[PDB]
């Protein structure tokens, strides 16, 4: 009585429908420390003149 | 040494013939590497073999 196992498993199938379906999802965090600077994007370039 | 995070680096390798304490000489030292690690830094220790 009012006592249950709290995980319970997912109905990921087929028959399911778009709202149901499993999705992989990937939450991109970021920082700002006062810590240097790690991670970059990619610079560009050119020829040599 | 540690300056704004930035762990820098200077080293070399020479010969001599330790007859006393040191050499009364010069030679400059260079730069090896530069880590941006971030964090503070009081104190050091060696490790032998």
């Amino acid at each position: 009585f009012n006592c249950y196992f709290p995980l319970q498993s997912y109905g990921f199938q087929p028959t399911n429908g778009v709202g149901y379906q499993p999705y992989r999802v990937v939450v991109l965090s970021f920082e700002l420390l006062h810590a240097p600077a790690t991670v970059c994007g990619p610079k560009k370039s050119t020829n040599l003149v | 040494k540690n300056i704004d995070g930035y762990f820098k680096i200077y080293s070399k390798h020479t010969p001599i013939n330790l007859v006393r304490d040191l050499p009364q000489g010069f030679s400059a030292l260079e730069p090896l590497v530069d880590l941006p690690i971030g964090i503070n830094i009081t104190r050091f220790q060696t490790l032998l073999a």
